[PDB]
């Protein structure tokens, strides 16, 4: 039970990585727009968690509820993922990065909850360019 | 007073889980040997629950890997995980 709910421990750690390392100088002026944009999605994550842990405080949680509250917090660190891996394997800089966050918001048209965290992405890092 | 000795078809929950291990017992030895049909017991009601109900999550557990007629009962719902 614990592996179904590790992936988004995963799809965490290879987010803040990905901050941390495109928030140097040589990575442009929208590849820094671009992670600058992840990290009020990374606070909802931990708010959730510390949340549940003071749940967890009063006895009145378990696996199975710790399981079904997660729900959101692994498709939305799993986009955030996708989008870090993608900019990080094509190395993609200024306009490049652009360009693919704009083709991510077609591949999310119908879902509207994905769709709109990808959407906020593209305006937030197009700013700078 | 002196009771009247339980009368069978209202006392079981133990004295009919022996009875279906005994008539298991009785066809075994009707076969001697060739049957050999174990397991007559393990474990409880609502911990089932939970395992069957992760069963529908995809989930490995202690009888599902990758009396005695909840075997049959328990196949009519393990064939909806898989």
């Amino acid at each position: 039970l614990v592996h179904r709910i590790l992936p988004v421990a995963a799809s965490y750690s290879a987010v803040t990585r990905f901050i941390e390392e495109k928030s140097s100088f040589e990575y442009g002026q929208v590849n820094h727009a671009l992670a600058a944009a992840m990290r009020t999605l990374v606070k909802e994550h931990l708010i959730l968690v510390s949340q549940l842990e003071q749940l967890h405080r009063q006895g009145l949680l378990s696996l199975q509820k710790l399981w079904f509250y997660i729900q959101p917090a692994m498709r939305t660190m799993d986009i955030l993922a996708s989008l870090a891996t993608s900019v990080d394997k094509g190395e993609c800089l200024g306009g490049s990065t652009l360009s693919l966050l704009h083709d991510r918001s077609f591949s999310y048209t119908g879902d509207s909850q994905a769709q709109e965290l990808c959407l906020y992405l593209t305006k937030a890092a197009s700013a700078p360019y | 007073g002196h009771r009247e000795e339980p009368y069978l078809t209202e006392a079981g929950r133990d004295a009919f889980d022996k009875f279906c291990r005994l008539h298991q017992g009785e066809l075994q030895l009707l076969a001697g040997g060739v049957l050999q049909a174990p397991q007559p017991v393990l474990v409880k009601e609502c911990e089932l629950v939970k395992d069957v109900l992760n069963v529908l999550i995809g989930v490995v557990s202690a009888t599902f890997s990758l009396p005695e007629s909840i075997s049959s009962l328990l196949s009519e719902v393990a064939e909806y995980g898989t």
